C-alpha cells in the first residue's frame, strides 16, 4: 500500500501523488516536485 | 496508513475550554 | 452491536484528508463520531450536516475552521473538528446512545444503511483526483 | 568546500583546528602568528588553512525548507 510519496518543490511539504494524476503540490500549487530517498541498505564504505 | 494512531495524541475536550 | 456500529466511526486521523474535499456533506452526512465532551464520559452524537465557524485553529499539522453542527438525540450545539476522539464506541457509551435515541423518538438506523454507507467513504479514499478539484483544495 | 579532516601531505589532524583559526585571526593575531601558534609547524600542513576555502557557507544559504 505505497502511494509513492512526493516532496513538493518549494513547499517541502510531503505529496501523495498516484498514477494518471496531475503534478502539483497539495497547497499553493506548483509543477516542480522531488522523490523521496529509498528505503534499502544504503551501505558504504569510508574508504 | 488509513489511522496511524498507535490512545493517540491527547484529545481535548469541549467544557474544557 | 458496538462492533458494527464502528465500521462507520470517524477517527481523528481520517478527518486530515478531507479537509478541502469537494463533496463533504455527502459522505460524511450519515457516519457517527466520538465528540469528546468533558470527565472521560464521551457522547455519540449524529451528523446531521456541515457548518462553519468563525474561529481558526490549528490541529496537528494542517488547519481548518469548519465546524460540524451534531446532535445527541435532542441536545444539539456547535462542535469541532479537534476534539474529537480515536477512541472506539464502549459498551457503556453504546448503550447511553441506544437509550438517548430511544428516549428521543429517532429511529435506529437499519443495519443495511450502515452496511451500504460504509463503502462510501472506502470509495471516496481511493478517488483519482482527475477533475479540476486541485485548485479549489490549494485556493 | 569543507576544511579537510587531515592533511594531505603530513597526516596531521587539521580539521578541528579551522574555527580556533578564524578566532585566532579575529582576536588579534595575525596569519604568520596563529599558525605556529596552533602548532602547524611544517609547512605541508600550513597550506590547509591558508589555501582552504569555506564554500560550505554558501551551500547553507540554499537551506531547503524554512
Ligand atoms: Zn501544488
Ligand atoms: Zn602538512
Amino acid at each position: 500500500q505505497q502511494p509513492m510519496i512526493y516532496i513538493c518543490g518549494e513547499c517541502h511539504t510531503e505529496n501523495e501523488i498516484k498514477s494518471r494524476d496531475p503534478i502539483r503540490c497539495r497547497e499553493c500549487g506548483y509543477r516542480i516536485m522531488y522523490k523521496k530517498r529509498t528505503k534499502r541498505l544504503v551501505v558504504f564504505d569510508a574508504r | 496508513t488509513s489511522t496511524y494512531g498507535r490512545y493517540g495524541s491527547q484529545t481535548p475536550m469541549y467544557g474544557s475550554g | 452491536l458496538p462492533e458494527e456500529l464502528n465500521r462507520v466511526r470517524l477517527s481523528r486521523h481520517k478527518l486530515e484528508r478531507w479537509c478541502h474535499m469537494p463533496f463533504f456533506a455527502k459522505t460524511v452526512t450519515g457516519c457517527f463520531v466520538r465528540i469528546g465532551i468533558g470527565k472521560p464520559v464521551y457522547r455519540v452524537a449524529e451528523i446531521t450536516g456541515v457548518v462553519e465557524t468563525a474561529k481558526v485553529y490549528q490541529l496537528g499539522g494542517t488547519r481548518t475552521n469548519k465546524g460540524l453542527q451534531l446532535r445527541h438525540g435532542n441536545d444539539q450545539r456547535v462542535f469541532r473538528l479537534e476534539f474529537v476522539s480515536n477512541q472506539e464506541f464502549t459498551e457503556s457509551e453504546f448503550m447511553k446512545w441506544k437509550e438517548a435515541m430511544f428516549s428521543a423518538g429517532m429511529q435506529l438506523p437499519t443495519l443495511d444503511e450502515i452496511n451500504k454507507k460504509e463503502l462510501s467513504i472506502k470509495e471516496a479514499l481511493n478517488y483519482k483526483f482527475n477533475d479540476q478539484d486541485i485548485e479549489e483544495i490549494v485556493k | 568546500m569543507i576544511i579537510p579532516v587531515r592533511c594531505f601531505t603530513c597526516g596531521k589532524i587539521v580539521g578541528n583546528k579551522w574555527e580556533a583559526y578564524l578566532g585566532l585571526l579575529q582576536a588579534e593575531y595575525t596569519e604568520g602568528d596563529a599558525l605556529d601558534a596552533l602548532g602547524l609547524k611544517r609547512y605541508c600542513c600550513r597550506r590547509m588553512l591558508l589555501a582552504h576555502v569555506d564554500l560550505i557557507e554558501k551551500l547553507l544559504n540554499y537551506a531547503p525548507l524554512e
